[PDB]
C-alpha cells in the first residue's frame, strides 16, 4: 500500500520519545541479532523487558502494521499512566542501554552494548606554576557536544579537547601543593563502532527557573572524520563516521514531539519515523532542514531541529548493519511469540 | 577529594566531595555554584545517568573524576 518496507510504532500518549529510540536501536542491526539472542524461555512476559524489547523488534521486522509497546512498558514496571509523561530520549537511552546492559551480563551476548557504543577518553591536568601532571582515563556510551556559539559539529568537537584554564573558583587540588593554578584538556583514545551524540541545546535562565531551549542553527554533516580528534589514529581504521540517525526534537521543553530520521542501511536512502507513521524523504529534509537556527521566524519550525545524532563508524557499517533474517531469530523464541498469538485469540 | 562536572556552558568546574556523598549531595554543591536546581539536573559518568540514593563509590567515581551535567528536553 505504502512504500518504505517499514513500520511505525503506535504511540501511548506521550511515548514518542520512546518510540524514536526503539526505532533507532532496532535498526543498530547488530544490538537487534544480540537482543533476540537473550535466553528468554522462563522469563515472565509481563516482568521481562528483555521479552518485551525482543517482541517489538520481532514485530517491526515482520508486521506489517504499526507496533504497540504497551508490554514494553508494562515490564519496565509503569502503570497506564506513566505512559502519558514527556520524557527525554538521551535520558532513556542511557537507562535503557544500562537495564539491558546488566540484563546480558551472564549470557552469550554479554558485553554487546560496551562493544558497539563505549569508548574512552583521556583527561590531562597540569600545573601551571608547580611541576606535576596527572590523567585519568574514564569511558562514556555518548559524548554531549557544546552547542552555543558553535557553528558545527566540528567547531563543537574542537571545543570539547580545549585545554581550560582551572582558575580562582575552580583552582586545581594538587595535594600536598594544595590549590594550584591549572590547565585541564580531554582528548579521546577510542571512538566505538556506534557513536551517539547528544547536542547541548540548553542553557538555565536564572529568571524563571527554566531551562531554556537552544535553538540556535548547528550543522551536523553526513560524513564525519574525527581522527584530529584521538590522541593517537590507526590508518587501517581511520575514525570515519557516517551519519545514520537524526533524533529531532520540536517545540519548548514545555512540551515537544520527539520523531527520528535514519537510513537503515547507511546507504543515504532516508525515511521519517514519525510514531505510527513512516515516510520517505530526502537527505534535506533529514538533515539540513534540521540543523535549525530559523528565528524571526514565528513557527514551530525554529524550535524543531536535532537533539540527538547516530553516526556509525566507517570500517564497522557492513557489521553493525548487518542484514537480520529470521535465520537470526532462535525458534525458542519465534515459537513462544507465536504461541502469543495464538494465546491472545481462543483468548 | 575533588572532582570535576562539566556544566552547560561548557566549562569545567570542581566540587569538593566525599566518596560516601550521595548524588542528591552532589547535585546540591552544583546548585550553590551554578544555581540549577537539582530536580532539573542529570549527571552521566561512564555511560550512565547517576541515580539519586547511590553514593559517589558506588560508581567507583574517585579524585580528578568528571561527571557530565545535561538538562532535559522532553517530549511526547
Amino acid at each position: 500500500k505504502k512504500h518504505t518496507g517499514y513500520v511505525g510504532l503506535k504511540n501511548q500518549g506521550a511515548t514518542c520519545y520512546m518510540n524514536s529510540l526503539l526505532q533507532t536501536l532496532f535498526f543498530t542491526n547488530q544490538l537487534r541479532k544480540a537482543v533476540y539472542m537473550m535466553p528468554t524461555e522462563g522469563d515472565d512476559s509481563s516482568k521481562s523487558v528483555p521479552l518485551a524489547l525482543q517482541r517489538v523488534f520481532y514485530e517491526l521486522q515482520h508486521s506489517d502494521k504499526p507496533v504497540g509497546t504497551k508490554k514494553l512498558t508494562k515490564s519496565f514496571g509503569w502503570e497506564t499512566l506513566d505512559s502519558f509523561m514527556q520524557h527525554d530520549v538521551q535520558e532513556l537511552c542511557r537507562v535503557l542501554l544500562d537495564n539491558v546492559e546488566n540484563k546480558m551480563k551472564g549470557t552469550c551476548v554479554e558485553g554487546t552494548i560496551p562493544k558497539l557504543f563505549r569508548g574512552k577518553m583521556v583527561s590531562y591536568i597540569q600545573c601551571k606554576e608547580v611541576d606535576y601532571r596527572s590523567d585519568r582515563r574514564e569511558d562514556y556510551y555518548d559524548i554531549q557536544l557544546s552547542i552555543k556559539g558553535k557553528k558545527n559539529i566540528f567547531e563543537s568537537f574542537v571545543d570539547y579537547v580545549a585545554v581550560e584554564q582551572l582558575d580562582g573558583d575552580n583552582k586545581y587540588d594538587a595535594g600536598e601543593h594544595g590549590l594550584q593554578e591549572a590547565e585541564k584538556g580531554v582528548k579521546f583514545l577510542t571512538l566505538p563502532p556506534v557513536l551517539h551524540l547528544q547536542l547541548m541545546r540548553f542553557m538555565y535562565d536564572p529568571q524563571t527557573d527554566q531551562n531554556i531551549k537552544i535553538n540556535d542553527r548547528f550543522e551536523f554533516p553526513e560524513q564525519l572524520p574525527l581522527d584530529e580528534f584521538l590522541q593517537k589514529t590507526d590508518p587501517k581504521d581511520p575514525a570515519n563516521y557516517i551519519l545514520h540517525a537524526v533524533l529531532v526534537h520540536s517545540g519548548d521543553n514545555h512540551g515537544g514531539h520527539y520523531v527520528v530520521y535514519l537510513n537503515p542501511k547507511g546507504d543515504g536512502k532516508w525515511c521519517k519515523f514519525d510514531d505510527d507513521v513512516v515516510s520517505r524523504c530526502t537527505k534535506e529534509e533529514a538533515i539540513e532542514h534540521n540543523y535549525g537556527g530559523h528565528d524571526d521566524d514565528l513557527s514551530v519550525r525554529h524550535c524543531t531541529n536535532a537533539y540527538m545524532l547516530v553516526y556509525i563508524r566507517e570500517s564497522k557499517l557492513s557489521e553493525v548493519l548487518q542484514a537480520v533474517t529470521d535465520h537470526d531469530i532462535p525458534q525458542q523464541l519465534v515459537e513462544r511469540l507465536q504461541e502469543e498469538k495464538r494465546i491472545e485469540a481462543q483468548k | 577529594m575533588q572532582i570535576f562536572v562539566k556544566t552547560l556552558t561548557g566549562k569545567t568546574i570542581t566540587l569538593e566531595v566525599e566518596p560516601s556523598d550521595t548524588i542528591e549531595n552532589v547535585k546540591a554543591k552544583i546548585q550553590d555554584k551554578e544555581g540549577i536546581p537539582p530536580d532539573q539536573q542529570r549527571l552521566i559518568f561512564a555511560g550512565k545517568q547517576l541515580e539519586d540514593g547511590r553514593t559517589l563509590s558506588d560508581y567507583n567515581i574517585q579524585k580528578e573524576s568528571t561527571l557530565h551535567l545535561v538538562l532535559r528536553l522532553r517530549g511526547g
